C-alpha cells in the first residue's frame, strides 16, 4: 500500500483547526494503510495534538463523511518540527459542485431505503446510493500519485 | 477410503491422509507442498521397501486396518542432495519412564 | 529469559505460562518487559478518546486472563481501584503512566495514604493485586499519549473506585471502547 | 494450513492447522492475536512435553476430526499403560 504512515517514531507537533461549518473526522492512515478514526473537531475548533513525521491524515464529515480539505489539498503528512515550531493543518470545506451538494443536500432529507420514491431520473438513483467513502477516495488517491 | 499415514524423516514427522486408491506418487505431490522437493527427489519407503511411483498405496500395504486415524502407518522418507539420495534415517521418538509399580 | 521477537510472539508465550498448573509472575512481567514495543504490531488497537482512556480488548485468554490495550490522552487518569482479588500486569507501549499505591481504607472516613508513587518508563512493566494495595494510574504529560498494555487473570468486569475524601467504595462495570480492533459502542 | 509443533527432544511434528486447534490451548495461541504474522515461522515449542506423547497427542487430533461428526460408531482411543501418565498431563496443558 503506497499510502501509509511510515513508522518514523520521530515525534512532530500538529496543530488541527477545523474551518468548516461541519463536525470533522480526523483519519489517519496506519502502517498498514488501513484508516483508523481520532476524536472529532467541533466547527471553530483548534487542536494541539501529538503525531509523527511521515504520518498520513485525511479529514471527512463525522455525520456524512464528505470530503474535506486540508491546506487546500486531501491528505496531509506533516514534517519534522523545525526548532519546535507546531505544524499547522487547516480544515476546510472543498468547492463541492453544485450536483455533489444537492446529492448531501438529499441524503440528509430522505432516509437512503427512500431513494426511489423521488421523481428524479433513476442514473440519479445510483448517485444518491454512492454516499462518500473514505476507501473509494483511497483508491483514486492512490492510481493518482502513481500517474505522478 | 482414507489411510492415514505419519510420513517421517530424521526428526520430522508429518500427519496427513490419502485415499487407499492415491498413488505414491500422489503422496510425493502432498511432500513437495509441505517441504518444497519435487517427486523427482523423494523416496517413499514402506519399512525398508522402496515404493515405485505408480502403485496405489493399497497395493503398497496401507489400509484401513493398518493405517488408521488413532493409529496411522509409517511411510519412510528419503531426500536427494544433488548427484545421489540420502540413505532412509529416522530418529525414533523417546520412551516412556518404567511402568509405575501401582500400575501393576 | 525468553525475549519476545513480537507482540504475537509474547502472546503466544503468555497462553502457554497460564496454561500451566502454576503461574510465576515474577516470570510474566519479565517476559513482558523483554517484548520491545512496536507500534505496528499494535496500532490496530490504539483507540483514543478526547475526554477519557479507553480500554480495548485483545484477547480474551481462553477464560484463564484477559488482555487489553489502554490508550491515554493528556491529562487522562484512572480512578483509585481494586482488582478483584487477580493479577494485574501493566507494561508500557508508548509514552509514560504515574502510577500511585494508596492503602486500603479504615472503616473511619477519612483521606486514603499514599504508600508510594512512581512513573512506569516505557517497556517497563508493573505488577499489582489486591495484597499490595489500592492504585492509579495517570498520564501526566501535557503533550504526549500514554498507551498500556495490560493482562489481568483471572479476568474481571467488575471492581471497586475509592474516593479519596473518604474511602467509600461503589462499585463499576468496566466498559470497552473496543473489541479486537473494532469499536463497539 | 499446516503447523509444526515441536517437543521437549527436538522432533518436529507437522500437522494441519485445524488439527492443531482440537487443543483448547493452541486454539486459543493461533485463534487471535497470537496468531503467526507472515513474517513468522509457524512453530510452537512444547520444551516439556516429549516426542513420544506429542506423536500421541497428534494421533488424538486425526482421531477426533475424523469421528466428531460420525453418527453410527466410532472406535476406541487407544493408550497403552506407559505413556497413560504423560498423556494425560499433556492432556491437562493442552486442554482437549
Ligand atoms: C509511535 C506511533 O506511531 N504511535 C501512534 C501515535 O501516537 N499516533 C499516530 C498519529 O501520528 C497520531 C498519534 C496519536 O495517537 N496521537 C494521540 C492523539 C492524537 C490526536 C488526537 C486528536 C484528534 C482530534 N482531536 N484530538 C488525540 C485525541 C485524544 C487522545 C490522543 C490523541 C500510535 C501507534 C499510538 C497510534
Ligand atoms: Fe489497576
Amino acid at each position: 500500500p503506497v499510502l501509509r504512515s511510515v513508522n518514523s517514531r520521530e515525534p512532530s507537533q500538529v496543530i488541527f483547526c477545523n474551518r468548516s461549518p461541519r463536525v470533522v473526522l480526523p483519519v489517519w492512515l496506519n502502517f498498514d494503510g488501513e484508516p483508523q478514526p481520532y476524536p472529532t473537531l467541533p466547527p471553530g475548533t483548534g487542536r494541539r495534538i501529538h503525531s509523527y513525521r511521515g504520518h498520513l491524515w485525511l479529514f471527512r464529515d463525522a455525520g456524512t463523511h464528505d470530503g474535506l480539505l486540508v491546506n487546500q489539498t486531501e491528505l496531509f503528512v506533516p514534517s519534522l518540527n523545525v526548532d519546535g515550531q507546531p505544524i499547522f493543518a487547516n480544515i476546510t470545506l472543498p468547492v463541492y459542485t453544485l450536483k455533489e451538494r444537492c446529492l448531501q443536500v438529499v441524503r440528509s432529507l430522505v432516509k437512503p431505503e427512500n431513494y426511489r420514491r423521488l421523481d428524479i431520473v433513476r442514473s440519479l438513483y445510483e448517485d444518491l446510493e454512492d454516499h462518500p467513502n473514505v476507501q473509494k477516495d483511497l483508491e483514486r488517491l492512490t492510481q493518482e500519485r502513481i500517474a505522478h | 477410503m482414507d489411510v492415514f499415514l505419519m510420513i517421517r524423516r530424521h526428526k520430522t514427522t508429518i500427519f496427513t491422509d490419502a485415499k487407499e486408491s492415491s498413488t505414491v506418487f500422489e503422496l510425493k505431490r502432498i511432500v513437495e507442498g509441505i517441504l518444497k522437493r519435487p517427486p523427482d527427489e523423494q523416496r517413499l519407503y514402506k519399512d525398508d521397501q522402496l515404493l515405485d511411483d505408480g502403485k496405489t498405496l493399497g497395493e503398497c500395504g496401507f489400509t484401513s486396518q493398518t493405517a488408521r486415524p488413532q493409529a496411522p502407518a509409517t511411510v519412510g522418507l528419503a531426500f536427494r542432495a544433488d548427484d545421489t539420495f540420502e540413505a532412509l534415517c529416522i530418529e525414533p521418538f523417546s520412551s516412556p519412564p518404567e511402568l509405575p509399580d501401582v500400575m501393576k | 529469559v525468553l525475549k519476545p521477537r513480537t507482540l504475537a510472539d509474547l502472546i503466544r508465550i503468555l497462553h502457554q505460562l497460564f496454561a500451566g498448573d502454576e503461574v510465576n509472575v515474577e516470570e510474566v512481567q519479565a517476559i513482558m518487559e523483554a517484548y520491545e514495543s512496536d507500534p505496528t504490531e499494535w496500532a490496530m488497537y490504539a483507540k483514543f478518546d478526547q475526554y477519557r482512556y479507553t480500554r480495548n480488548l485483545v484477547d480474551q485468554g481462553n477464560g484463564k486472563f484477559n488482555l487489553m490495550i489502554l490508550c491515554w490522552g493528556e491529562g487522562h487518569g484512572s480512578s483509585i481501584h481494586d482488582h478483584t482479588n487477580s493479577h494485574c500486569f501493566l507494561k508500557m507501549l508508548q509514552g509514560n503512566l504515574k502510577e500511585t499505591l494508596f492503602a486500603w481504607p479504615d472503616k473511619k472516613s477519612n483521606e486514603m495514604v499514599k504508600k508510594s508513587e512512581r512513573v512506569l518508563r516505557e517497556n517497563q512493566c508493573a505488577y499489582i493485586n489486591d495484597s499490595i494495595g489500592l492504585h492509579r494510574v495517570e498520564n501526566i504529560s501535557h503533550t504526549e499519549p500514554a498507551v498500556s498494555l495490560h493482562l489481568y487473570s483471572p479476568p474481571f468486569d467488575t471492581c471497586h473506585a475509592f474516593d479519596q475524601r473518604t474511602g467509600h467504595k461503589n462499585k463499576v462495570t468496566m466498559t470497552f471502547h473496543s473489541k479486537f480492533g473494532i469499536r463497539t459502542p | 494450513m499446516y503447523v509444526k509443533l515441536i517437543s521437549s527432544d527436538g522432533h518436529e511434528f507437522i500437522v494441519k492447522r485445524e488439527h492443531a486447534l482440537t487443543s483448547g490451548t493452541i486454539k486459543a495461541m493461533l485463534s487471535g492475536p497470537g496468531q503467526f504474522a507472515e513474517n513468522e515461522t509457524n512453530e510452537v515449542n512444547f520444551r516439556e512435553i516429549p516426542s513420544h506423547v506429542l506423536s500421541k497427542v497428534c494421533m488424538y487430533f486425526t482421531y477426533k476430526v475424523r469421528y466428531t461428526n460420525s453418527s453410527t460408531e466410532i472406535p476406541e482411543f487407544p493408550i497403552a499403560p506407559e505413556i497413560a501418565l504423560e498423556l494425560l498431563m499433556a492432556a491437562n496443558f493442552l486442554d482437549c
